[PDB]
């Protein structure tokens, strides 16, 4: 996410953040729902309003949503109190952006990005470049465990695998810039890059990897001036547990027969049908059940986008019923203690054991209390010396 | 989602009167509050239209279809090219304004329509003038309104049957900055704020041989058509 | 002072595991004591080959 | 188009509406249906009126009385389900109180009577087919909704004023049947339009937000708005013969000569009723 | 290429697209072509058959109609495996023909040279005794029948009964009363396809007009019909679909159900059951001088209603006692467990027309129907005994469970307050009697009478005040139950797709809805997804409801423990 990025950071580096057209619109993009209000009502203001007036603006029904909205609005430090004030780094910017102060580009574009996401299947045209391979594993889904010739794909690369193209292209570039600290540039050049894509030395460098996922075109083996790409920007499910998906791409096949099987292959066609036993075998490496209907939810049909509600109720709760199987029997260990003559000891050892957060589940009718293994050690200091 | 049309009152005769009254607002200064509330509707989401329409005399030239900086440059190249029979004609815009929301709305949204009146009501289309707001009442398509000089009375009735809001304006340089307070937001977004209520609501007729507002009347039967102190016959049927 | 773990499931669920108890399928002892009609505490060696019966029981009625 | 309407509603207060064979009450099904039926009337028909009469043990009680009030009628309509309903029903001392006060209206309306009616017998004190000489020399519309069977007087009473006599299959049949009746069947007033708020130019007085008539000077006080949908189809607009870049839409009329698309002719009939170029 | 909604496999399976501007064109081809396997909203699949295309080049299309406009309403291009087998099964359709002429049967040949193949199998060589003909014996023609689809060379049973000059053509009028549905005109238009009448199978809802068709089916060959069913409950229904819809006196109506027996010698229709006319042991008199009546005279359309039970081994020898020209069958639900569906293809002839459930949904003449399989948690003290005996006493246990005794009365407090007409089937006649007296509510427990299961049944349809009612695997045929609206079945019989598709015969007879208890975690869960495995093939969806809306909170039964252990050891006792 974005706003859970900006969100930890410090004020000296927002503060140059915030560039000519481009974070200032960025971060001003995403804001929730009344942020946005009142970011535009004092945006010509000069003379700061009083503070107690702004929560004056808003009905009390849904006052709840106010202080969630300007929580957020200073968290990323837009105003403060000054006694509400813009930033005038911030208001300055925003008011530049009120006007102020190619078939070839999306083929280009598709094609290099599921070689990427080819490199987390099983692929003979795998991307061939030891920087990205060791990117992946820094990030977290791309299990190594061992130099070795093949790499592996954990538990959090198959949850990569089914999120929607914006949204995964997001956790790619969280990861790119919280390594980046250390081994790259610094943070404030290589963001105010990105959003001024969505509209030094080092520079190129990080443009040399965007050349690689598909975000930019050279043409000419690195010109002076790039091209951005359409990703630069940021199948049908019926009743009886069918899905005809018209697909022809591999990366899409992959993709549906990790939780569902196929049993037939046409041209420009495939069906696949989700059964109970090919769930099980997905959630076994886990790719639980929300973002399978998240996975089927994004990539529909124009047909299956019609006034019913998309992804009929029928099969969405019965991959919700086929996760809790897995569910039944929670596997929560612990250890135990008992077998004291007198009624009422073990109730005193009732207040010196809720304190540090140790006791899993308490029973009154024979006094037992179970503790965590990893707490087990400090409990008995008390028992043996009273 | 979101499409907002702007229907600003390009009367050449008004803006004339106030060009060479010298009250320090002319039409430079009021297109300039259509451009910035333009731009500003396009910053609050992604996914958002823009259509800006401008109400001449005895025509009515769409301005904004024929980021911000190649929607700017439309919009003063045709008032530029439009303001180079003395009554202004709203019901002409609107309702070609409810044709470009029903083509939007075909080709996926809810949608509202912003009148900037800034001459006097023409009482000669009352007949036009309701059609156009019970076709956008039936599609939910709000009509807010803002005026600069007098209330309006048939622009009142629009943004009541509708659901829109009537501000009268006290001063003219300080219109942006009302627009931004009270319009700027959309229809969910404007039960959630405070706003001003409406203060004044004019229902009248028109005659039917008169064509003037009527507070007490003679109306037929059969045909439904009000008519001034007279009763002599039914003239419609 | 006894070494346990807990299981926590539905109480239709938590009758089967009595019923391995007293039948002698898996172990002798694999119930240390019954803490409640939900929760269970079952010796902490028996765990895995407990979750092939259970799988097998919600496999037998597919 | 049509004319306008000073419509009766006698209901059935008999021992037979606390039967079942519909919702609860045989009585609460038909006050249910006759407050959705009071709403539909009064937005068809602008200018028009409702009485509501309610008969029970031998004699009848005027609910409401005859007045265009459409909040007025579905406040009273809550009210009486708490009736007590007990004794035979009149239909002799119903027809007379529908006919004091409405044979003395103008001869320009269409007068009517539309009695629900689930009893079966009605003992009333003299000859009912005298009064049926009557309401049709006063040139009432006497029209009955019947439950459950068919009498020879709610024939005879139908088929010589002018009406018609109708009798339920089941609520799904009841609804069908009070929708028929709120069309118009194919002078000049004068009432007073309210505008500021709502008060009365003739006294002045102001009262609440409605579109009834003004009980300090008799005026009745109507919207123009409200006349103004009932435009439009008196003068509507000519089709056009069809045979890119739009008029309307802006992306062919025999008037003012200027083009539309696809969408632009169907929206211009359906619901602008106004031809684009013609307004210019 | 966007255009041409099919996907014709290569073995053989056609995936139509039911939201293309030509699937109008294009579903009333493969309906004349394939035979329906499942329909979604989405995208149907069709299926190519060996007797799918028989009954295509019966209709007027030959082969070259057929194998062509699949071509052009491909996606892909015919995969050159279907070529060969369009061809092959088409061109082998009219060569040899069973006939029958005044009581004997004649298997008949045009081509000379197929005759001197067809006289070499040891089996057609024991049912013995250009034109060429030879007479074969009549209480073999179902080892015949098996024989000549053995050897590709099927038999047809068009009855041409526009000029036959030997049969007593009746008075039978359809009156213009009974205007029959777009659908009902469709599939006698394909039965009725060259003027000459074709013996198939009609499968149409019996909310539909099951009987309809076969009352104008008979008005239409207006020859001697013969109307069969499966109960004498059944033949008083067929009884009065006649005199409703086709101007018969009751001097030509007459029944063989042993009660009222209306003259049965000579008359124009008979209206009799199975197992009266394969009744294998000493008949009655009265019934001995019927059937030697019965056995000599040349019917035409036979009505077989419920089809689905004449492949077993008594019903099916209704079909070599009575020699009728062509045989109509009119069913409901086509499914039946053991396999012998595809056995019915040569005792009667080819599949004719299956209606589609959703598009009888979308136009009104069925009712919507909200399935929802609610299933209950079992008991902690039930499941205690559930695992530790297998041995059939366990079949008790799921059936029981005291909640799902909960379940039933709260869905059945929940539409009683609706006004919603209840039935709630349950086998396992010992839940009957205990679910149906701590309700209060009456049951049709199945051996109670033929007196007061009709006065219980009529005290349900005209009565406001009682709107329950309790069967017992009664209601698991075409019976008079009155117009239901909710069906709250429980604990049916183990895997029969057949009696979920009677059961819900009941509701379309939302609007209307039925609901489906099972005790969970238990093998009524395997089974309650083997009988929604029809329905799903039809278009309806199972929703689960795991808790009600609100069960815990009103006066239900079996609150307390205490009145839980007597319940189980009322059940334990039995053994
Ligand atoms: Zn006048
Ligand atoms: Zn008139
Ligand atoms: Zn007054
Ligand atoms: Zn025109
Ligand atoms: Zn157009």
């Amino acid at each position: 996410n974005l706003q859970e990025f900006l969100g930890g950071l410090s004020p000296g580096v927002l503060d140059r953040l915030y560039g000519h057209p481009a974070t200032c619109l960025a971060v001003f993009r995403e804001l929730p729902s009344l942020a946005k209000n009142w970011v535009m009502r004092m945006l010509f203001l000069e003379q700061p309003l009083p503070q107690a007036a702004v929560a004056l603006w808003v009905k009390k029904e849904f006052s709840k949503a106010q202080e969630e909205s300007t929580g957020l609005l200073s968290g990323l430090r837009i105003w403060h109190t000054q006694l509400l004030i813009l930033n005038p780094i911030f208001r300055q910017n925003l008011r530049i952006a009120l006007l102020g102060g190619v078939p070839s580009l999306d083929k280009y574009a598709e094609e290099r990005w599921e070689v990427v996401l080819h490199f987390m299947v099983g692929s003979p045209s795998a991307a061939v470049s030891q920087d990205l391979a060791q990117l992946l594993s820094q990030a977290g889904l791309m299990k190594s465990t061992e130099p070795g010739e093949p790499p592996c794909i954990t538990s959090a690369g198959f949850q990569f695998l089914l999120l929607d193209t914006p949204a995964q292209l997001w956790y790619f570039m969280l990861q790119y810039l919280q390594t980046a600290q250390s081994r790259g540039m610094d943070l404030v050049e290589i963001l105010s890059f990105l959003f001024q894509l969505s509209f030094s030395d080092s520079l190129l460098n990080f443009l040399q990897h965007l050349r690689e996922f598909g975000l930019v075109f050279q043409r000419k083996r690195k010109s002076r001036r790039y091209y951005p790409t359409r990703l630069a920007i940021n199948i049908v499910v019926e009743t009886n547990y069918r899905l005809y998906a018209y697909t022809e791409s591999e990366l899409q096949i992959a993709l549906i027969a990790l939780f569902s099987e196929m049993l037939y292959r046409f041209p420009n066609m495939v069906v696949a049908q989700v059964t109970r036993e090919s769930v099980q075998q997905a959630i076994a490496s886990g790719i639980t059940a929300q973002q399978i209907i998240h996975f089927l939810r994004t990539r529909a049909h124009p047909v299956m986008l019609k006034q019913t509600p998309v992804l009929p109720p029928t099969i969405t709760d019965q991959i919700r019923l086929w996760e809790l199987e897995r569910d039944r029997l929670r596997f929560t260990e612990g250890v135990l203690y008992n077998q004291f003559l007198s009624q009422v000891d073990f109730e005193l050892l009732l207040a010196h054991a809720r304190e540090l957060g140790v006791l899993v589940f308490e029973n009154s009718a024979k006094r037992l209390m179970v503790v965590t293994p990893a707490g087990h050690s400090d409990v008995k200091r008390f028992w043996k010396r009273q | 989602l979101n499409l907002l049309v702007i229907v600003v009152d390009a009367n050449p005769i008004w803006w004339g009167k106030q060009a060479l009254k010298e009250s320090q607002f002319t039409l430079s200064k009021c297109i300039d509050a259509v451009m910035v509330l333009g731009n500003s509707h396009l910053f609050m989401n992604r996914s958002n239209k823009l259509a800006v329409i401008a109400s001449h005399i005895q025509e009515s030239r769409f301005l904004y279809p024929g980021l911000l900086t190649s929607a700017n440059e439309v919009i003063v190249e045709e008032i530029k090219d439009l303001m180079t029979h003395t009554e202004t004609l709203l019901a002409g815009s609107l309702a070609k304004a409810l044709c470009y929301i029903h083509r939007m709305n075909k080709e996926v949204m809810k949608s509202r329509i912003l009148v900037i009146k800034a001459a006097e009501d023409s009482a000669l289309q009352y007949m036009n003038f309701m059609n156009v707001i019970f076709a956008a009442q039936k599609q939910n398509i709000l009509i807010d309104a803002c005026v600069l000089d007098s209330d309006s009375g048939l622009l009142q009735q629009a943004c009541d049957i509708t659901g829109g809001l009537y501000l009268k304006v006290p001063q003219m340089p300080s219109l942006l900055q009302y627009l931004l307070w009270v319009f700027l937001p959309d229809q969910d977004q404007r039960s959630q704020l405070i706003l001003p209520p409406p203060v004044h609501v004019d229902y009248r007729a028109a005659c039917f041989c008169h064509r003037n507002l009527i507070e007490i009347g003679y109306v037929c039967s059969v045909c439904l058509s009000i008519f001034c102190n007279f009763s002599p016959i039914c003239t419609t049927c | 002072v006894l070494k346990g773990v807990l299981i926590e499931c539905d109480p239709a669920m938590k009758q089967f595991l009595l019923y391995l108890d007293e039948s002698n399928a898996l172990g002798k002892k694999f119930i240390i004591q019954d803490i409640d009609d939900t929760h269970v505490f079952v010796i902490a060696e028996l765990v895995n080959v407990l979750q092939e019966r259970v799988g097998e029981l919600m496999d037998q009625n597919a | 188009l049509g004319m306008m309407r000073h419509l009766y509603v006698v209901v059935d207060g008999s021992r037979t509406m606390e039967d079942q064979d519909l919702k609860p009450n045989r009585l609460t099904c038909t006050l249910k249906l006759l407050e959705y039926f009071v709403e539909e009337y009064f937005d068809q028909n602008p200018i028009s009126q409702i009485g509501i009469i309610v008969t029970k043990s031998k004699r009848a009680e005027k609910l409401t009385e005859l007045s265009g009030n459409p909040r007025k009628h579905i406040t009273s309509l809550k009210k009486a389900v708490d009736m007590t309903c007990h004794g035979e029903p009149s239909l002799y001392n119903s027809l007379s109180i529908a006919m004091q006060t409405l044979k003395h209206m103008p001869g320009h309306t269409s007068r009517e009577v539309l009695i629900i009616f689930s009893s079966l017998t009605t003992c009333d004190p003299s000859n009912i087919y005298d009064l049926i000489k009557t309401l049709k020399a006063a040139k009432i519309r006497v029209s009955v909704i019947g439950l459950s069977a068919e009498v020879r007087v709610c024939t005879v009473l139908a088929r010589e004023t002018g009406g018609t006599y109708h009798v339920i299959l089941d609520e799904s049949h009841y609804k069908e049947l009070l929708t028929h009746h709120v069309s118009p069947p194919p002078g000049n007033t004068e009432p007073g339009l309210t505008l500021g708020g709502y008060f009365c130019p003739q006294c002045r007085a102001k009262y609440c937000e409605l579109p009834v008539e003004c009980k300090i000077c008799g005026l009745t006080l109507v919207s123009a708005p409200h006349l103004a949908r009932s435009y439009h189809h008196l003068f509507p607009l000519d089709a056009f013969q069809e045979i890119r870049f739009c008029y309307g839409c802006q992306g062919v009329c025999a008037v003012c000569q200027n083009v539309f698309c696809v969408d632009c002719d169907v929206f211009v009939h359906d619901s602008l009723h106004c031809c684009p170029g013609c307004i210019h | 290429h966007t255009s041409r909604p099919l996907w014709v496999a290569p073995d053989g399976h056609i995936f139509l697209e039911a939201f293309s501007p030509v699937y109008k064109y294009a579903q009333d081809f493969l309906v004349a072509i394939a035979e329906p396997v499942c329909r979604p909203t989405h995208v149907h699949e069709y299926k190519l058959t060996a007797y799918s295309l028989y009954a295509a080049v019966s209709v007027g299309l030959q082969t070259s109609d057929i194998t062509e406009y699949l071509r052009k309403l491909s996606k892909t291009g015919v995969p050159d495996g279907i070529m060969q087998f369009i061809k092959l099964c088409t061109v082998s359709y009219g060569k040899v023909k069973l006939v029958l002429k005044h009581n004997r049967y004649f298997v008949e040949s045009c081509h000379p040279d197929v005759i001197q193949h067809l006289l070499q199998d040891p089996v057609i060589r024991e049912c013995r005794l250009q034109t060429v003909s030879f007479e074969v014996k009549q209480e073999m023609i179902e080892e015949l029948q098996k024989r000549c689809i053995h050897l590709e060379y099927p038999l047809l049973a068009e009855y041409d009964f526009r000029n036959d000059s030997v049969n007593p053509d009746i008075n039978i009028d359809l009156k213009p009363t009974a205007v029959l549905r777009p659908y009902q005109e469709k599939s006698l238009r394909k039965m009725f396809g060259n003027g000459r009448a074709r013996s198939g199978v009609i499968v149409l809802p019996c909310g539909a007009g099951k009987s309809l068709v076969g009352v104008t089916a008979a008005c239409t060959v207006r020859k001697r019909c013969l109307v069969l069913g499966n109960s004498a409950v059944s033949v008083e229904q067929w009884k009065a679909q006649f005199k409703m819809w086709s101007t018969i006196d009751d001097s030509q109506i007459c029944r063989f159900t042993s009660d009222a027996k209306d003259k049965p010698i000579g008359c124009s229709v008979a209206i009799s059951t199975y197992s009266m006319l394969g009744h294998t042991t000493k008949r009655s008199w009265e019934a001995e001088r019927v059937m030697e009546w019965l056995k000599t005279q040349e019917w035409g359309l036979m009505i077989l209603d419920e089809v689905h039970t004449i492949p077993a081994k008594m019903f099916r020898r209704v079909l070599t006692i009575v020699q009728a020209h062509c045989k109509l069958g009119l069913t409901a639900t086509l499914v039946r467990e053991d396999d012998k569906i595809v056995d019915l293809n040569f005792l009667i002839g080819p599949k004719l027309y299956e209606a589609n459930w959703m598009e009888l949904q979308n136009n009104g003449y069925i009712a919507k129907v909200q399935c929802a399989e609610v299933w209950c948690p079992m008991s902690p003290e039930f499941y205690r005994e559930y695992v530790a005996i297998k041995t059939k006493k366990r079949i008790l246990l799921y059936t029981m469970n005291p909640n799902k005794f909960r379940a039933c009365q709260f869905l059945i407090k929940f539409h009683e307050r609706r006004n919603d007409k209840i039935i709630v089937f349950a086998d396992n006649v010992f839940a009957l009697k205990e679910y149906a007296i701590r309700l209060n509510k009456p049951y049709i427990y199945g051996p109670t009478s033929q007196g007061e299961r009709m006065q219980i049944l009529q005290n349900f349809k005209h009565n406001p005040k009682i709107n329950t009612i309790f069967i017992s695997k009664v209601g698991d045929t075409s019976f008079d139950l009155p117009e239901a609206n909710v069906l709250i079945q429980i604990s049916s019989h183990g895997g029969s797709r057949r009696q979920e598709a009677q059961r819900l015969g009941r509701v379309l007879r939302y609007n209307a809805f039925f609901y489906s208890l099972v005790s969970q975690d238990t093998q009524e869960m395997a089974y309650s997804t083997k009988r929604q495995r029809f329905l799903v093939d039809q278009g309806y969806s199972f929703k689960v409801i795991t808790k009600l809306a609100g069960m815990e909170e009103e006066d239900l039964a079996f609150s307390t423990k205490e009145e839980q252990q007597q319940l189980l050891q009322k059940v334990l006792a039995a053994t």
